[PDB]
């Protein structure tokens, strides 16, 4: 009668055991899974903003050359006569600030605004 | 009415 | 007695469930990691590509208000000297801002090139 | 012989 009941009490407390350890097991499991997930998105993130941020610093640098070179742009038409119908260098000069490259240029300007206000002797 | 204008 | 077996084979079944468990921890473990890696890597070119079309759309912004500055500028006088807006007409492509500016490049240059009357 | 500017406007 104890040959059986030993055998079965052993059965009983092997069976709770193993699923005791088994549970801890699991989300020991899951822990170890968080724990290498977390580390690893910060990993990739930190790389992340190393890469993106040294390609938005050639940016800035890239638009400070063309801001320059927009000032530069910007005296030596200063230093120029324009035709302001369209805006080709000028060679005819009518009135103040309004010069034109061509007779054409200014026939179209004139029947557009300039006829109302030229100023010309 | 237009002026007449020439090369400068 | 009884007790000594049980615990006996109880520790020892403990163990090798623990071992394999830890196999299969590993195994968890390992595919979680190489999913976000990829995973992450996909994100990261996808970021880092629509930025870099941010920076092409800045630049063509850029280019388009220059052009319009540019115009602007060409349908205005400015003085020769410091190439604020002209006030004063000497002669062609001569004007300046104030009486200063323009004795100032008188006697510098414009003496030798004035077209005025 | 510097001419007398006047404004233009
Ligand atoms: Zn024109
Ligand atoms: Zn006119
Ligand atoms: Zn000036
Ligand atoms: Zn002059």
């Amino acid at each position: 009668r104890m040959k059986s009941d030993h055998k079965r009490e052993t059965e009983r407390v092997v069976r709770e055991a193993l699923e005791k350890l088994r549970s801890e097991m699991e989300e020991e499991k899951r822990q170890a899974v968080n724990k290498a997930v977390a580390n690893m998105q910060g990993e990739m993130d930190r790389k992340c903003k190393q890469v993106k941020e040294k390609c938005k610093e050639e940016f800035v640098e890239e638009i400070k050359k063309l801001a320059t070179q927009h000032k530069q742009l910007i005296s030596q038409t200063k230093k120029k006569q324009w035709c302001y119908n369209c805006e080709e260098e000028a060679m005819y000069h009518c009135c103040w600030n309004t010069s034109y490259c061509s007779i054409k240029c200014q026939q179209e300007h004139w029947h557009a605004e300039h006829k109302r206000t030229c100023r010309r002797k | 009415s237009m002026p007449e204008l020439s090369p400068v």
